[PDB]
């Protein structure tokens, strides 16, 4: 029908009052109604450069305002003095018949002709250009076009993967002024621990974005069933995370403060962590050349915490879809080797329940997260990771995407069991503090992702578990499935 | 990154410089070999690109670009065969097999030639110290 | 009287939801229904003064 | 089969994620709903039932609504049920021809219906305005049909008809609750919304012991007690959604696949209630028409007599729904016959729909033999006998429960019809369970 | 053939055209 | 660009800096025309040549005779010359299944000779090429693991030993090599 507006402020005050109360009340009631040790999150901030700190730093009132405005409106209502039916509306009169007769209509016409379609178009263009992995489309096109015409002759090194990475498209929108050669030179300056001079705020950004690009390259390489480029990708990612060039003796140059001109020239037989720890405590400082107790303690405490893995038991499992089961023992570089026989065999076995039978990965989904890494030259803070990829043994081709596990228990590294050292050589397993139920055993499960062959016989497989933030010891074992039916 | 326009460049230079006649057949065989190699490469790469597409990690444009390249390569091969027929009368039933062999043979030749360059990469990457006679001197 | 007997048997054979599932279902249904209804109400309200003014 | 080159929206090659689907659903709904408020330009037989069921309102661009689309789909569904089109799934060209025939007959149906309404409607006979007015409706129906096709291709959470119906139901429920309009009849200006008038009387009257008893009952306009009844029935029907039967199943062609087949209680809730409502609306229409046209006749008086308008002492009198408890206690046999009719109707409608739509226990058994799935703890030759002991009883009990909830809502006098509420809840729970079984934000 | 943004632009153009026709027909009588 | 020589009939790139693909294609065309100059028949056949194969066999026998004379220094040079000739002066359009096996058989003897003499890196690279070009048998993995351990690459040593055991696990040498590489790696860590 034909309504009549309130021109004497008789109804719209209560209208606004209830409209505010119905959204305030829920807010008030909602407001009144309301594991894994990490020791690098404190030590990292002391060895990071100051410019990196500057970079990393650089790049409820609604309830009370609603209550007070409700109070004002309530007082305004209380201050007012206040057979055919006359229809009426609650909106005031000057909103429809005053001097603002074209204002409201032009504002609505604007909100219908400009803001909606333009914003929808921008959002569509922003969410249609990105691939599911989280990278641009031109970058994925470039990576596939580079893997297609790739001769088997050229041996994959770090430089070739850097040369592929400096062709990414996400590096153009960041700095439309630079060129691919500038990006390659910047990444070289980062890896060699060299200074950019003026483009530091660009080098840091491109290095920070390098992670997702390397993960995209790894996934597509595993897609094409090409192993060597995936291995190169993981190695280059280690290199960029740790800021060290890839050479034979790198496990010892990943340390915080070691001098190359002294270490390379004096000794040439120390190549890894165990061979290092075999020496005495003063000999380590003497060979590394830092001669500072207050600083030697820090380097020992960081070199005694980067996790090396080891296999205990691994075998197939045959549900409707097979999935591999791994039993690894995460240890540090100091604990001596403990045999497999003393393991009580209880933790290794799996309890058979309906909930566990339905989804066996539920138990793995419970273990804690991994701590923050030790990346004194990576801009942000990164968590450790573990990238596991499976390969066949008949021809040597990757046959599934890399499953990137994240959860693992690093408890066996804590400073509680320091009595278990290798330099004592006194058969330390028979100690009073040794508890065979105290050593925790992580567990990693990889879905096989492919149906079992219908033939009957032996079939070889091979699983790799490489680290992605340190230069520690990894896994490379060959297991075979004995299909018998 | 192709040896197609090189044949046309050689033809244009022959139109004026009076080069010998066998060089034209040589360039034609080269073009044919490249065509057959790319045909095999596409035929053997189709399924994995299809899988990466259906997984939803490549986008939509490259799939169509690939499908177009599939037939562009065949069209190029047919035009090359026509040019070969124009070059010599009754020379099509043997050209296909000659091309099929030269492709594989030069592939092996390149893979073998690569080792002289490949040999020093490992030296640089592992910091070896090798004197003459290829022995180790620690 | 056999039909209600079979009905009771079937309901005893069915599964009644617990609290942790009931609360999630009711939260989802409530938020969806409210998000539809509020839009309907606001679009029915705003078009009264404009349809009055332009016509 | 013939040649056809007409516009149609393309389906995506890959599965679209949850957010790009939800945003499209929301924006399509916003466009469809704005298309329902704007009045025509050429303006200068009221069917409340059809316009309430078909999501249409007079005096706006959306006066036709989804009626031509739904009637074309129903015509082709009936023709496919009668085995006349002999549609065979062995060919895709036949399916393309059928789906393009749907649209090329829908458009001419829109043209015919619009010509009819412009020739008979109350707009007026007095040509440029006529062509403009027919073009307006043509364009509006074309846009709504494209929106339907888009949301049905896969870009949206589901179809369009059910979503629009749920939208209208929820909008009407909220408008009957937070209405800002007022009426002045002797006493003064009173809000037509329950909570609005409740808070207004709590604020300005300052006589609480009388204001509460005046605003809580409100024998003349909607009150808060009806809102309480609505939210109570809402929670009840939502709790009634989880009732389902689960039997364990296993595979035989491929070993190691153990699962559970669910059999819910609300099997085919949607169709029978809207069918029976359409039949009652049509019967009331025809009875009013015959009573208006003919003064008195034996059969005219027997089929129904209208009085104070409402039917009285006739066959149409019995089928009318009850208003309150007063009429219930007045004539018990009338309540009895009405309840039995409404229950038997939904029961038989559920039965015929589960027999026609292809969800018969024999069909499920044949589908299981196709998939090779077998009961976990039972043999193969007994699966059909087991479905015979579950499916019909479950369907009948579900239909009876829907009828009971509807009659209870109608007797309690809720803000909206119980059928509308249950449809809204079941259709949105469909989306919820789809998102749950699929997995998304 | 047609993309979703095409349909949305068609709808927006239709609605804005009807509203503009109304406002022009109204102002025609008010100015003269 | 490109300049055409007159008497040599060799196309040379007269530009200053050219990509690698252009160089490779130009060399291939040079070899093709050099072979077509000698081949006189218009309808050349994939049938292999005879005199070239005879010369190859003669050089191979001249090299192998030094082993009977126990001359371990010149036999390698002779086999290298024979391989170079068989690779160079053989027309590319000849049959594949006859040019591949001769190269493989000669290269295997060359690998054995180079490993016995005392050169290691060349042996490892030859083994890798021979294994990559499509021949996988336990007669290769043992020598590859030997060369790897000789020039101190331990992780790859265990890797190749395991791949080798993954094909003929009944061997008696792969297990000894696995034991030795496990011991060396345990020393390399411990």
């Amino acid at each position: 029908t034909n309504y009549e507006y309130d021109e004497a402020s008789e109804t719209w005050p209560s209208f606004i009052l209830t409209g505010l109360l119905m959204v305030v009340g829920p807010m008030t009631l909602l407001q009144i109604y309301q594991f894994n040790e990490e020791v690098f999150k404190n030590l990292n901030e002391e060895y990071t450069s100051d410019e990196i700190k500057q970079f990393r730093r650089k790049f409820n009132i609604i309830i009370i305002v609603g209550w007070i405005l409700v109070a004002i409106l309530l007082q305004r209502i209380n201050s007012n003095d206040a057979q055919s039916t006359s229809h009426g509306i609650a909106l005031p009169r000057f909103l429809v018949d005053g001097s603002a007769s074209p204002l409201l209509v032009v504002c609505y016409v604007a909100l219908l002709g400009l803001i909606l379609p333009y914003f929808v178009s921008r959002w569509w263009a922003r969410t249609q250009s990105y691939t599911k992995k989280g990278i641009h489309n031109v970058t994925a096109s470039n990576f596939v076009s580079n893997l297609v015409n790739y001769k088997p002759s050229e041996i994959v090194t770090t430089d070739l993967i850097l040369h592929w990475l400096s062709f990414a498209h996400e590096f153009k929108q960041f700095f439309p002024d630079l060129q691919p050669t500038d990006f390659e030179k910047l990444l070289q300056d980062h890896i060699n621990r060299r200074d950019s001079g003026k483009l530091n705020n660009a080098k840091f950004r491109i290095v920070a974005k390098c992670h997702s690009l390397l993960h995209g390259l790894l996934d597509i390489a595993c897609g094409f069933r090409n192993l060597d480029i995936a291995l190169g990708a993981i190695n280059t990612f280690k290199c960029i995370v740790q800021a060290v060039p890839l050479t034979p003796n790198c496990q010892i140059l990943q340390l915080p403060n070691v001098d190359k001109e002294h270490f390379i020239t004096k000794t040439g037989d120390i190549h890894t962590l165990g061979k290092l720890f075999t020496l005495e405590d003063a000999k380590i400082g003497e060979v590394l050349g830092i001669k500072d107790q207050a600083k030697l303690n820090e380097t020992l405490r960081v070199a005694s915490h980067i996790p090396n893995l080891k296999i205990i038991k691994a075998d197939f499992l045959v549900p409707g879809r097979p999935y591999i089961s791994l039993k690894v023992l995460v240890r540090s570089a100091k604990q001596p080797l403990i045999p497999t026989s003393l393991i009580p065999e209880e933790n290794l076995t799996e309890p058979q329940d309906s909930e566990s039978q339905r989804d066996p990965f539920a138990m793995m989904s419970k273990q804690p997260l991994v701590p923050y890494s030790f990346a004194p030259f990576f801009p942000t803070k990164r968590r450790g990771s573990w990238c596991c990829l499976v390969s066949s043994q008949k021809d040597g081709k990757i046959l599934q995407t890399p499953i990137i596990i994240e959860k693992l228990s690093y408890k066996n590294l804590n400073d509680d069991k320091d009595f278990f050292d290798k330099r004592i050589k006194m058969d330390l397993t028979k100690h009073e503090k040794f508890d065979i139920n105290d050593w925790e055993i992580g567990t990693i499960k990889i879905p096989l992702g492919q149906p079992a062959p219908e033939t009957v016989g032996d079939f070889f497989f091979r699983v790799i578990v490489k680290s992605t933030d340190y230069f520690t010891t990894d896994l490379d074992i060959t297991m075979n499935m004995k299909v018998r039916d | 990154n192709d040896a197609h326009d090189l044949y046309f460049q050689i033809k244009e230079m022959s139109e004026n410089e009076k080069i010998h006649e066998k060089v034209l057949k040589a360039a034609l065989l080269n073009r044919g070999a490249e065509s057959v190699r790319r045909s095999l490469k596409l035929k053997e790469l189709a399924p994995q690109i299809n899988l990466l597409y259906k997984n939803g990690s490549i986008g939509e444009d490259y799939w169509k670009r690939f499908e177009t390249e599939v037939k562009l390569i065949e069209l190029e091969f047919k035009d090359t065969l026509q040019e070969a027929e124009r070059l010599q009368p009754g020379w099509v039933q043997l050209f296909v097999m000659v091309c099929k062999e030269i492709c594989f043979n030069q592939a092996l030749s390149r893979r073998y030639q690569s080792i002289l360059k490949r040999k020093e990469v490992c030296i640089k990457e592992w910091e070896l110290k090798i004197n003459n006679d290829g022995r180790l001197v620690n | 009287v056999e039909f209600v007997r079979e009905g009771t048997q079937f309901l005893a054979k069915c599964k009644k939801p617990d609290l942790k599932e009931y609360t999630k279902i009711v939260k989802a249904v409530g938020i969806g229904f409210i998000a539809v209804g509020i839009i309907g109400y606001a679009i029915k309200l705003i078009h009264i003064p404009i349809r009055y003014v332009i016509v | 089969p013939f040649e056809s080159f007409l516009p149609e929206v393309i389906a995506p090659e890959r599965k679209v994620p949850y957010n790009q689907k939800l945003i499209w659903t929301g924006v399509s709904l916003l466009i469809f709903l704005i298309l329902g408020q704007i009045p025509l330009y050429g303006i200068v037989d009221p069917l409340y039932w059809l316009r309430a069921m078909l999501a249409s309102n007079r005096g706006t661009l959306l006066e036709l609504g989804v009626s031509p689309i739904i009637t074309s789909s129903m015509i082709f569904q009936f023709l496919q049920g009668t085995q006349l089109l002999q549609i065979r799934p062995e060919s895709k060209q036949d399916r393309e021809l059928f789906q393009i025939a749907q649209k090329v007959c829908a458009i001419i149906l829109i043209l015919g219906q619009a010509l009819v309404v412009v020739m008979t409607g109350n707009y007026g006979a007095p040509l440029p305005i006529c062509l403009l007015l027919i073009f307006q409706l043509m364009f509006a129906s074309l846009i709504v049909m494209l929106l339907d096709e888009l949301l049905s291709k896969g870009y949206g959470l589901g179809s369009g008809i059910s979503l629009f119906t749920a939208t209208n139901i929820a909008e009407q429920i909220f408008w009957r609750a937070f209405a800002p309009t007022t009426v002045n009849s002797g006493r003064g200006k009173e809000f037509e919304g329950a909570v609005i008038a409740f808070f207004h009387l709590l604020a300005v009257r300052k006589d609480k012991k009388r204001a509460l008893v005046e605003a809580f009952y409100r024998t003349n306009l909607p009150n808060m007690f009806q809102v309480l009844m609505t939210v109570a029935i809402f929670l009840f029907v939502l709790y009634l959604q989880g009732f389902r039967y689960e039997l364990p199943i296993r595979s035989t062609k491929v070993r190691g696949q153990i699962g559970i087949y669910p059999i819910k209680l609300f099997y085919t809730s949607n169709t029978p209630i809207m069918l029976q409502s359409a039949l009652t609306s049509n019967i009331f229409l025809i009875s009013q028409i015959l009573f208006q046209k003919y003064p008195t006749n034996p059969l005219i008086r027997l089929i129904g007599v209208w009085g104070i308008q409402m039917a009285l002492s006739g066959l149409a009198y019995y089928i009318q729904p009850l208003m309150s408890l007063s009429e219930a206690l007045l004539d018990p046999i009338k309540t009895i016959v009405y309840i039995t009719f409404v229950l038997g109707s939904c029961a038989v409608f559920s039965k015929t729909w589960i027999e026609i739509s292809g969800t018969s226990p024999r069909d499920i058994a044949k589908q299981f033999k196709d998939q090779g799935m077998v009961i976990n703890g039972k043999r193969e030759t007994s699966i059909y006998r087991e479905l015979k002991k579950i499916i019909p009883t479950a369907a009948a009990f579900g239909g009876a429960t829907i009828g009971a909830l509807s009659v209870g809502s109608d007797l309690l006098g809720t803000l909206g019809s119980g059928a509308s509420i249950l449809m809204a809840t079941t259709t949105i729970y469909g989306y919820y369970e789809a998102a749950a079984k699929e997995g998304g934000f | 053939r047609v993309d979703p943004l095409v349909v949305l632009f068609l709808a927006v153009g239709f609605i804005f055209s009807v509203v503009a026709l109304h406002v022009i027909s109204k102002v025609a009588g008010k100015l003269f | 660009t490109l300049e055409y020589n007159a008497n040599s009939k060799l196309i040379t790139a007269s530009d200053a800096v050219v990509a690698l693909s252009t160089e490779t294609n130009i060399d291939q065309i040079n070899v093709l025309t050099t072979s077509l100059i000698g081949e006189t028949n218009p309808n050349f056949t994939p049938q292999p040549n005879e005199a070239l194969s005879k010369m190859i066999k003669g050089l191979f026998e001249s090299g192998m005779k030094n082993l009977q004379q126990k001359k371990l220094n010149e036999a390698l040079k002779n086999v290298s010359l024979a391989i170079e000739m068989a690779q160079r002066k053989r027309a590319p359009w000849e049959a594949f299944a006859i040019q591949l096996p001769e190269l493989h058989f000669m290269l295997r003897s060359k690998i054995d000779l180079c490993l016995i003499l005392g050169k290691h890196l060349e042996a490892l690279q030859d083994l890798d090429f021979l294994l990559g070009t499509g021949l996988i048998q336990p007669d290769v993995f043992v020598r590859k693991a030997d060369c790897l351990l000789k020039l101190r690459q331990w992780e790859e040593a265990r890797a190749t030993c395991e791949r080798g055991l993954a094909l003929a696990p009944e061997d008696m040498k792969l297990r000894a090599l696995l034991i030795e590489t496990a011991r060396n790696l345990a020393e390399y860590n411990g």
